[PDB]
């Protein structure tokens, strides 16, 4: 009976984002001394060289968080994320420039990030 | 990965099934579908997604797709639906809802709805978005009644008037060729859509036409300057020739004719019934009847929104002023009683919830509240749900058949009515971008943000001299919108197609966009969205019963509204 | 606080009205726009404390009386009108020779 | 016939080796030299000297030498000198800082600033006289901030917005050409010169440049849209073909690279870094050390001007709001809190000590206050005083060092960081006559009359049906400068070479004076007047300690300001 | 008095205040409008008196109560926001949830 | 009430003499703007009061002293002026150093 200006009666149930797209968890570590975040919808694989990684698992992939948020590495810090497939054309451009084109082109994704010094390219 | 229903809802705005309270009322509208892929939401800010190489893309420039505007994540109340979208704004205009950001990594983007270098952001998650009010029954009196109406959510003006003249503030008229120059100029700074009315009066066609060609966009009959069978036939066949609308308030003292006289002189054309209750105007004590009528198109205006209480009390002081009329004449307070009837407000109410009048207006300064159009609509809504319960159309315990029914009254059906739906009244692609975003604690009473043709120009906002906006005091203000030539490109002077084709806005030196009225002549009662129903409504002229298929419709005033004292500091 | 346009001009009857009862109060006969503030913001309170507007017109003849204002000010005022949201919305009260 | 100093001052305002205290601070500024001739001093008013045949000259038609406007005994206060000086003003320009008067009689007269026929004359003696305010950093949210700025002495904003839209509300960025366009002409009635920012990202040139060529007068890269290497790069390489300049608030998260990857990309090339310190934005925690590299041109913004004991606890929730941030979203208030260190802001005072930190800008209304850019400069260098003692490049006792050092970071040096100091900026023969009178004991605080092109434009003058303009209320009120078609003439819209070349001021019907940027990318740290010292700042990752040549820089915060509670109503 | 912009709009702030707590005084149960007025009064005194922004922030939660206003109201302010000149110049002040 | 300019500017001074002593009331020292309205307010009621000009200049030297403002006002002070509608129209009243 008590009224709430404009307040919400949501429906039940819950919201699934990034359904049908594959998921993948890896281990990623801040080796540098300043916090990095990382945004739900930055090309994983081109985030700041100090993060390492299996640098070849984030093309074509970003985290599978809520659109908007991030998830945070303290300086030495190491932590599991999940990532998701990106959609649409599956093409990134600008960023760290270490794509301009198709995912698809992991060798030489990886061979531009290598030669930058992005850690963990094998 | 999933996500709380209301965790959602907090961050992104309602999705599917979700509910709303319109502000403090009993009213819930409740979300159809939603144009988003869960997980690609737009939104911005600090680490968000409509980033370079992210939501926003870095490739195109802006005329490959690319947005001027994107409103983020609107709940949308229209005539056309009640539904969850981004809304892309290009040139003025709206151009994509759907889903914005970028194709290069998320599904579902709207192809003309990129978020490029050339987009900027406005957050609409947790707002509720409707078109700009049309209101259609404005007396232009004094020009701090263009905020009034804004801070209401109103972004259209028709209506007539030169000032605090006499017969402006009884009439909508801005009579003859001269006068309409001279308010055409005066609308080049007022920061709101407008069209202006001539004198629908005469007995010869050429002084009434010369009106038209001088750039008028419909006209007005009135009973203060003779609501005759002669200027009612004459106006008409002027409009029909020119495709424009004419308004009548009629003959309240059945002078020259009854309203069955009124109806045989319109023969059938197309008119805009005015306060078609009769406390701001027509034919005592039934002229509610024309609103049965396939060739009307019925507004009320607002002091008898809803029926309340205090509603009878306050109206024949208001109709003594409007109307010129003496209280040492006790005629002039004959025809002032006449029109102010219990039977018929009641009625009005009930006519309202059921179809049958399909618009709302203001009736500003002249029995009228400039700012009070949205409110009240809402208000009658609101008290119709408590009184006659959810209507028979309505389904998981929503009320978006009456939400839908309510917001066309002053959205799309005085556009339609007026020949200007092609540009404004709706949340359509095609149409101007003119937009209200409301908190759904404020809605329907004060506007967070009025964007026109794509700019803000008006606002609830706080201190200029802040580190922020927020803090205090938030008031209306107006935005940069309504500051030097923008406000040429952010408002519409409505005109005839005659005075275009003749030249008038270059003659005059107008540089506001020029809309164009045009299939008035056409439309009936069938053509108002949600409003189109058509019956034999009978009054006694006794008593002032009104019945519909032989049923008295009356409904007992209320002592409060929702949308009141909450909210207002006098 | 989302003041709208008459919010914020309504406020200065109100300030009015405050200025008028400091003089009545220090014991001047009142002019017409004191009488006429202090009148208005009258109703516009009583609309708050949610009197009717029937109520109010009456009440308004009983606020000010001629020997509280000044020679000819009970004629210069034929009536008083102001608007104020009562419990049911908006409303307008008139008052006719608030003083006799 | 002699006059003693103290009678002389009262009469004529101070003259050579005089001190004046700024305001309520601890600050004496010295007259340096004085252009008079003792005895042929001008002044206005009855039985006084500029009458005809006398101080005026009878015999010149205006352009044989004579002013259209002379201040008379101004005490100047400008990166070129403090000193005593009559002020000659024509077509709107300083054309003469020197003796004015009438050379039949007087000796000493500047030979183009005779006081003839058409010769206004403006009393600044007993006044300080500065160039108007150049404030970098703005945020166009709300229009009613331009009085705001006004009243403080600001002349010229450059940033970008549309209103009250998101990414306005965030960031400096008016995006893309249609915005740029419906902002010009706003910018119309806006009276203030104005230049716009175009949103400095993509990774394609066409989507960035085409905002140069639609009329921004430079860019602005934001994190919320994406400081990415790429972004940074393209904008750089944008505005060295367009000869405008980039500012820059970069990665604070450090998603895509800490402040070394920044650099790398920037090459070299010369920036405006906004809100240095990095409250207002940037690489966490150490962007401050950008202030130390020869191709940056550092600004601070205003909230943590100077820091004192209440500065840490407003912050959290005003970034919160700027950046459309939410409160249970952990990371972003990780993300706010990251931004918020009491060692950066305490050596931010010193870097401005010390001529490190080149620049001060506001921020209006998205982390920054638009009327307190002059305000807090004078109280931080009064705090540096306190408690650095006077600096060691004074003499005889005075703070004209510090003065001139400080005067520069509002005035000279956001202009030639922009490219528009040929224009504004200074007060100095052959720029624009923008031009800000002060009482010496509302020096900084509130402006007496600001001058904009030669007519005054904002006053602090009182009652306007009053006998004599004296009487209250005083308050700021828009003067004649401001009203009609002469807001055209008295300010300048900045725009960018390309876009005058290609005709967008006709295109849209601008009538503003058009100022060119230009001259922006061959400059650095060592153009920066009075504050050109480049050095390396480290900054310890772990403590956030600063530290130059060896020193940790730090000082306390201070419970109590000059130019505050003394002077203001709230 | 030298006012500039923001002195003239915050001495509304103060009067809309002052008629709240007239409001207040008669009985009324206050409004969204009233209640955020005299909360955003309180803050801007506070400064004048010199107390601090961190005291201002709680201080703001204990200034009305639930019972002082109508229904709805506390839910409707998320919180109040003002700015005002203190000892060490004008800082901002944000109360959250001022109304429990 | 019909409210010309200078009536409606008017009305904010006294707001602000209001806002002053209530200040001065609770014990703190005033500031330059608030000295200013004090003064500025009491001359305007003066003249409504029916005191002539010359009354108000030298009344207008004993409403605040030196001890009632913080340091510097009084020196900051030089004069006060104000225009109000004496009983025999408009007139102006200059007060000199009104704080010792
Ligand atoms: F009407
Ligand atoms: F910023
Ligand atoms: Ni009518
Ligand atoms: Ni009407
Ligand atoms: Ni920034
Ligand atoms: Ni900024």
């Amino acid at each position: 009976n008590y009224i709430v200006p404009g307040e919400y009666r949501v429906a039940e149930g819950e919201i699934e984002i990034n359904a049908g797209r594959e998921k993948t968890t890896i281990r990623v570590s801040n080796t540098g001394d300043r916090p990095i975040q990382v945004g739900s919808h930055i090309h994983f694989v081109e985030v700041n060289k100090e993060l390492l990684f299996d640098r070849a698992e984030g093309i074509g992939r970003r985290l599978n968080i809520p659109s908007g948020t991030a998830a945070r590495f303290e300086p030495g810090e190491e932590m599991e994320v999940e990532l998701t497939e990106l959609g649409g054309n599956r093409e990134v451009f600008g960023i760290s420039d270490l794509t301009n084109g198709s995912v698809d082109n992991k060798e030489l994704i990886l061979q531009r990030a290598k030669e930058l010094g992005y850690k963990g390219v094998e | 990965m999933k996500i709380n229903r209301q965790q959602y809802a907090e961050s992104y705005g309602p999705t599917v099934g979700d509910q709303v309270r319109l502000a403090d009322t009993d009213l819930w509208i409740e979300v159809e579908k939603d144009y988003t892929t869960y997980g690609d939401e737009a939104n911005f800010g600090g680490g968000k997604v409509l980033r370079e190489g992210m939501g926003e893309n870095g490739t195109y420039t802006r005329t490959e797709n690319v947005l001027d505007l994107l409103l983020t994540n609107a709940l949308i109340l229209d005539y056309t639906g009640i539904y969850k979208a981004d809304i892309g704004v290009k040139d003025g205009y709206i151009v994509g809802i759907g889903k914005g950001g970028n194709p290069d990594i998320m599904d579902g983007v709207t192809p003309n709805m990129i978020v490029g270098t050339a987009t900027e952001v406005i957050a609409a998650e947790g707002k509720i978005v409707t078109a700009g009010g049309i209101d259609t029954h404005v007396h232009f009196i004094n020009p701090d009644q263009v905020d009034v109406a804004l801070a209401n959510g109103i972004t259209t003006l028709f209506g007539g008037g030169t000032g605090p003249a006499e017969g402006s503030k009884a009439t909508t008229v801005t009579p003859g060729p001269w006068n309409i120059e001279k308010m055409l100029k005066s609308t080049e700074g007022l920061p709101i859509n407008v069209g202006i009315l001539g004198k629908g009066h005469g007995s010869s066609i050429a002084p009434i036409m010369e009106q038209i060609d001088a750039g008028a966009a419909g006209l007005k009959i009135h009973e203060d300057w003779g609501a005759t069978p002669a200027s009612i036939d004459r106006s008409l066949t002027v409009a029909d020739e020119a495709d424009v609308q004419v308004a009548i308030h009629s003959d309240t003292l059945n002078e020259a004719g009854f309203l069955e006289d009124t109806l045989r002189a319109i023969n059938g054309r197309v008119i805009h019934s005015f306060h078609v209750e009769g406390a701001g105007g027509g034919h005592a004590p039934d002229i509610m009847a024309m609103a049965g009528h396939p060739n009307v198109l019925p507004s009320s205006t607002n002091p008898t929104r809803p029926f309340t209480v205090n509603t009878i009390d306050e109206h024949l002081d208001m109709l003594m002023v409007c109307h010129h009329l003496k209280q040492n004449i006790p005629e002039d307070v004959a025809f002032a009683d006449s029109r102010i009837r219990p039977e018929t407000i009641a009625a009005e109410d009930i006519l309202h919830d059921l179809g049958i009048i399909s618009m709302m207006s203001t009736d500003a300064l002249a029995m009228g509240r400039a700012g009070e159009m949205v409110l009240r609509t809402w208000q009658t809504a609101d008290k119709m749900k408590k009184q006659r319960g959810p209507l028979a159309e309505e389904k998981n315990g929503s009320d978006n058949f009456r939400a839908k029914r309510y917001v066309s009254k002053y959205t799309i059906n005085p556009a339609i009515a007026q020949g200007i739906a092609h540009e404004v009244g709706s949340i359509e692609e095609g149409k101007f971008a003119d937009l209200v975003l409301w908190e759904p604690k404020f809605f329907g009473v004060k506007a967070d943000r009025v964007i026109k043709g794509g700019i803000i120009a008006y606002a609830q906002i706080g201190d200029p001299s802040a580190s922020i906006p927020t803090p205090q005091p938030v008031m209306g203000r107006r935005m940069y919108g309504t500051v030097g030539d923008l406000i040429h490109d952010t408002n519409i002077t409505f005109m005839s197609k005659s005075s275009i084709q003749q030249g008038v806005p270059a003659k005059l030196g107008l540089k506001r966009r020029i809309g164009t009225v045009k299939n008035c002549r056409n439309i009936g009662k069938k053509d108002m969205k949600w409003n189109d129903v058509t019956t034999d409504i009978d009054i006694n002229p006794e008593t002032y019963e009104v019945k519909v298929d032989g049923e008295v419709l009356t409904c007992e005033p209320v002592k409060e509204l929702p949308m009141a004292q909450r909210y207002f500091l006098f | 606080m989302h003041l709208n346009p008459a919010e914020k001009e309504k406020l200065q009857i109100f300030l009015a009205s405050e200025l008028a009862l400091k003089r009545k109060a220090r014991g001047l006969k009142l002019n017409y726009p004191e009488a006429v503030a202090i009148i208005t913001s009258f109703i516009m309170e009583g609309a708050r404390d949610g009197k009717t507007v029937a109520m109010l017109m009456e009440e308004g003849k009983h606020v000010l009386t001629r020997d509280d204002v000044m020679e000819g000010v009970p004629e210069m005022i034929d009536d008083i009108q102001a608007e104020a949201t009562f419990p049911d919305g908006t409303k307008l009260v008139t008052v006719h020779n608030p003083i006799s």
